[PDB]
RNA sequence: UGAAAUUUUAGUACCUGUGAAGAUGCAGGUUACCCGCGACAGGACGGAAAGACCCCAUGGAGCUUUACUGUAGUUUGAUAU
RNA sequence: GGUGUAGUGGUAGGAGAGCGUUCUAAGGGCGUUGAAGGUCGAUCGUGAGGACGGCUGGAGCGCUUAGAAGUGAGAAUGCCGGUAUGAGUAGCGAAAGACAGGUGAGAAUCCUGUCCACCGUAUGACUAAGGUUUCCUGGGGAAGGCUCGUCCGCCCAGGGUU
RNA sequence: GGUAGCGGAGAAAUUCCAAACGAACUUGGAGAUAGCUGGUUCUCUCCGAAAUAGCUUUAGGGCUAGCCUCGGAAUUGAGAA
RNA sequence: GGAGCUGUAAGUAAGCUAUGAUCCAGAGAUUUCCGAAUGGGGGAACCCAAUAUCUUUUAUAGGAUAUUACUUUUCAGUGAAUACAUAGCUGAUUAGAGGUAGACGCAGAGAACUGAAACAUCUUAGUACCUGCAGGAAGAGAAAGAAAAUUCGAUUCCCUGAGUAGCGGCGAGCGAAACGGGAAGAGCCCAAACCAACAAGCUUGUUGGGGUUGUAGGACUCCGAUAUGGUAGUCUGUUAGUAUAGUUGAAGGAUUUGGAAAAUUCCGCUAAAGAGGGUGAAAGCCCCGUAGACGAAAUGCUGACAACACCUAGGAGGAUCCUGAGUACGGCGGAACACGAGAAAUUCCGUCGGAAUCCGCGGGGACCAUCCCGCAAGGCUAAAUACUCCCUAGUGACCGAUAGUGAACCAGUACCGUGAGGGAAAGGUGAAAAGCACCCCGGAAGGGGAGUGAAAUAGAUCCUGAAACCGUGUGCCUACAACAAGUCAAAGCUCGUUAAUGAGUGAUGGCGUGCCUUUUGUAGAAUGAACCGGCGAGUUACGAUUGCAUGCGAGGUUAAGUC
């Protein structure tokens, strides 16, 4: 997937859009991935879980990743990925630039 | 069926029968050979190659009902004999294949 | 607590007459405040069941026989082994 | 297109004109500023039927021409499903229970106890088959139990056949 | 344990053979056949019958003619009163 | 292949993973027990053994592994009546079993309902069913032919011939073939005469050589080639491709609405890619992908190319020999041929009888003669043809949950039945569980607030949510009235529209016996319907005929098949 995690990521479509943020997990059989910041959803949780009120959580629920545009790490400028065999090694390459991921 | 009672079919009489040696003729009418140019040899294969005759049967047979109006080398399986007339008269001349 | 058969819709009287010839429903006349409860069972040609009596079908099935046509067996002969 | 004359009851049935549904091809156009469908309207057309609005609804659908059909339902003692009617009616499936306490949100119905009644060549004790977990313990009362139920051969979690 | 349907068993009644046995049940041929009953769905307009003859192992079925409808055609306009 | 992975299936735990996981593909290993089941048995998924080695136990008992069915083929050893021997027995070997694909095709056996308006011949029908043999196809197949042309040259299949010729209680119905056109194309072996070798007992069994035919052929007698082409063969190899994993694969950002943009507007970009699908709504430019370009270690498959292997000769004579025997044929009885004994050729089965062989034999629809064509009684043979349990890629003026498979859901399930067997119902929250923390009533369920959410009258009976049916309230009317329950007129009362000779209700009065079917005739005491909703009946293929329309016109038109 164009989508990994540890990658700053910019959000293309949502109530959240044109925020920014990384991935903190990847759901390649649903096509769906997790970002920090986004989509903050509030659960009502019970106490199970060591959490000794129950209470109300607030929590990243996934967002489908196409709606989701990369980041160059060295422009800012968000982009799409294009593959390439470098060093005979197989990577992500940005379009807009040459940069690698 | 006319509900039992005879049918049309049944209340009459079989006639005849069929013979298997039959020779039956494609007929050329003498009102047909009006096209060809005076002169010329008519045949089966120039028949066939018009089109007037599609179905050679078992040979062509020519016969007079409409009026000849030019000189032929007509040739054929059979000749009527009023066919003979005209054509002789018109001034052709019979051939038989 | 909780069915069923039945059920075209129904604010479902009586006499006489009419009428697919025996009417809760048509007519004419009469009687009858509205809604129920318990009982009965005269009618709704009540329900149940495409009458088992009858007739029809160029229907079926079983059965009988000196009906027809055949046949398994039984018997006689010829021939082969 | 108009004027006049004459006619326009209708079954079996024949003929001709259509309305509507689904789909297709093309054209064109309408939809989160709310499509279809649903529902109510006092609307238009000779009829089949067609629009426009109000509320619902939440994503596909109309209009023109032509075409292809699983093309139109009120009956088939029709099929499937739903809900009525009878009707809160019959029935609640042979027999004796009463009381005190207890448990419990709640008790004729469960538990404990005392009297009472029934069986007793059995309504008792073994046991083959068959059933195949119905046995025991601890919880439960959603459903089942022809009532109820705190209870059960029901449900749930565990165990049990040397 | 044995007898199985063109059959078996029958102290024999047409009796029993897995809750209807004058020939079980099931599957297939099979959407059997049905001159028989029941049903057959939208509209308008034009016209509009018959229930008769003859024949029929035919009589509540069918065939032809008769009666209806539609299209064409021609003919000294025959048709009706 | 390159980072999340431990299925459905949440959730908890424990853990794995660039030391390259999960995942994907090829090959290999393990593959319990039953089942042909096969050591013996048995009520399938259970039991009990024999022999050899090894193991446990002090030793038994116990345990593991291997082998042990029957039948066929060959071989060997023993070996009865019975002497020789054979049978039999035992041991080694060899190849069969059984089910699939509810489909296709050869053979055996073989119905009836039905139609003939009854029915027996006949038809249905050599169908269904059963059984056997199978193969990817089978079967048929290289003329004892088709014809009448002196001519075509192996079978099969499509068109056509043709619904003709014929068959037929001359009824109902049945129904060809050849010619012609095409698709595909291929022809080969053997016995026999004789020759060489072996053997017993000059013939006669085995091996090899030879030789396969009809303008007759071969053996045999003479003349030279040692040739020349082909193959319907081989895990002989190589080579190339292809199937089974895959990789890459261009182009957009902003305004309005809105919960969300893919919609709207703006200017752009791209196209060997505007196929399709998904993405918070309808996206050419977000994603999967598409066009296009690359790619296989390994196992298969296909086709070529070399090696091996197998076939492959020519000209005269016919002195003599051979050229498929209980065979062809005939009689009787039956079948199949379109052909029902009929004038009945042809083919086949049973039975009985019973030929010649090159101056020979069979056929040309009884049969004889002439002519022509062919040479049986021995075998094989690809291709075109039929069918799909299945695999891959797909397509639809096919279905869209009473439809489409019986089954979109754990369906051949639950359930019914002793059993064979029959046989259902049941889909949709939301974009995302964000699925209702917390509070109140209550035993709980279930409600009410709060809160998530765009929306909760989207909260598990979950999108929409009709009707029957059950209710609540409210405007008008109703307790001296009989009424297929309406219609027409109409007072009074109450509302105010798709605003137009308005809506609702209705005292009271006049007229008026439901709908269907079937009937001479039904309000019907003749039939059907409890009601609502869904489903549910003149269609298609091939032909014939009439009309309408078009094209062409005494010429109008192709079928099959190829691209
Ligand atoms: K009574
Ligand atoms: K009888
Ligand atoms: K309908
Ligand atoms: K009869
Ligand atoms: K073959
Ligand atoms: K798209
Ligand atoms: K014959
Ligand atoms: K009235
Ligand atoms: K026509
Ligand atoms: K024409
Ligand atoms: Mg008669
Ligand atoms: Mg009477
Ligand atoms: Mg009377
Ligand atoms: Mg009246
Ligand atoms: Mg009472
Ligand atoms: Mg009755
Ligand atoms: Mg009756
Ligand atoms: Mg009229
Ligand atoms: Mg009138
Ligand atoms: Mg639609
Ligand atoms: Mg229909
Ligand atoms: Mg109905
Ligand atoms: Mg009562
Ligand atoms: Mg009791
Ligand atoms: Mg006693
Ligand atoms: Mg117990
Ligand atoms: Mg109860
Ligand atoms: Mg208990
Ligand atoms: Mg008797
Ligand atoms: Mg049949
Ligand atoms: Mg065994
Ligand atoms: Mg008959
Ligand atoms: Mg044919
Ligand atoms: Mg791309
Ligand atoms: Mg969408
Ligand atoms: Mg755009
Ligand atoms: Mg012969
Ligand atoms: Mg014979
Ligand atoms: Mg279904
Ligand atoms: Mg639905
Ligand atoms: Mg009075
Ligand atoms: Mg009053
Ligand atoms: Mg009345
Ligand atoms: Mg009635
Ligand atoms: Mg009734």
């Amino acid at each position: 997937m164009f989508v990994k995690k540890g990658d700053k990521v910019k959000v293309i479509t949502g109530k959240d859009k044109n925020k920014e943020g990384v991935v903190l997990a990847a759901f390649p059989k649903q096509d769906k991935v997790i970002v920090e910041g986004v989509n903050v959803v509030k659960k009502h949780q019970k106490p199970n879980q060591a959490a000794p009120q129950g209470g109300i959580l607030e929590v990243e629920a996934p967002i489908h990743v196409s709606n989701v545009m990369v980041i160059d790490p060295s422009n800012g400028e968000a982009t799409k990925v294009a593959f390439k065999e470098v060093d005979g090694k197989k990577v992500r390459v940005s379009k807009k630039t040459g940069e690698v991921l | 069926f006319e509900g039992g009672q005879t049918p049309l079919f049944r209340r009459l009489p079989k006639r005849g029968f069929t013979n298997i040696n039959r020779k039956d003729y494609a007929v050329v009418n003498l009102d047909t050979l009006n096209r060809f140019e005076d002169g010329t040899e008519v045949t089966p294969v120039v028949l066939k190659e018009a089109g007037i005759v599609k179905n050679e049967k078992a040979g062509i047979k020519v016969l007079a009902d409409g009026e000849l109006t030019k000189k032929l080398t007509v040739k054929a399986a059979k000749f009527s004999k009023s066919a003979q007339e005209a054509i002789e008269a018109a001034g052709g001349s019979i051939e038989v294949i």
